[PDB]
């Protein structure tokens, strides 16, 4: 759909999740926009 | 009816003969499957 | 219950004469309808008049 979906200077408005703390089961849409986490490091809020 | 035909009702395929029996068909209940798990009556879904 | 997110909803209407807890018998319910609301339900709560 390049010449229906995309536009110039880019079409940001489709996101993904790029990880989360474990594996989702199939069948299952999420839709929560909290901060996960890669490892056991606590980050309680902020990025880094 | 009382004829050797193929049935096709919502993809349940097969071949036998249609008489009216006394299975009494409940409200919710679609169709029924023997002891072998193999549909051997149903409803006609355009006049029940 | 809540199977694949299809929702099912069972009802059973019929008389009785009680005068305690639920009673101690049986009676098999049917389904009344199938809601595909495709949520995830953790919690529930009941109305009264």
């Amino acid at each position: 759909s390049n010449n229906l979906d995309s536009k110039v200077g880019g079409n940001y408005n489709y996101l993904y999740r790029l990880f989360r703390k474990s594996n989702l089961k199939p069948f299952e849409r999420d839709i929560s926009t909290e901060i996960y986490q890669a490892g056991s490091t606590p980050c309680n809020g902020v990025e880094g | 009816k009382n004829k050797c035909v193929n049935f096709n009702f919502n993809g349940l395929t097969g071949t036998g003969v249609l008489t009216e029996s006394n299975k009494k068909f409940l409200p919710f209940q679609q169709f029924g499957r023997d002891i072998a798990d193999t549909t051997d009556a149903v409803r006609d879904p355009q006049t029940l | 219950k809540n199977i694949d997110g299809y929702f099912k909803i069972y009802s059973k209407h019929t008389p009785i004469n009680l005068v305690r807890d639920l009673p101690q018998g049986f009676s098999a319910l049917e389904p009344l309808v199938d809601l595909p609301i495709g949520i995830n339900i953790t919690r529930f709560q009941t109305l009264l008049a």
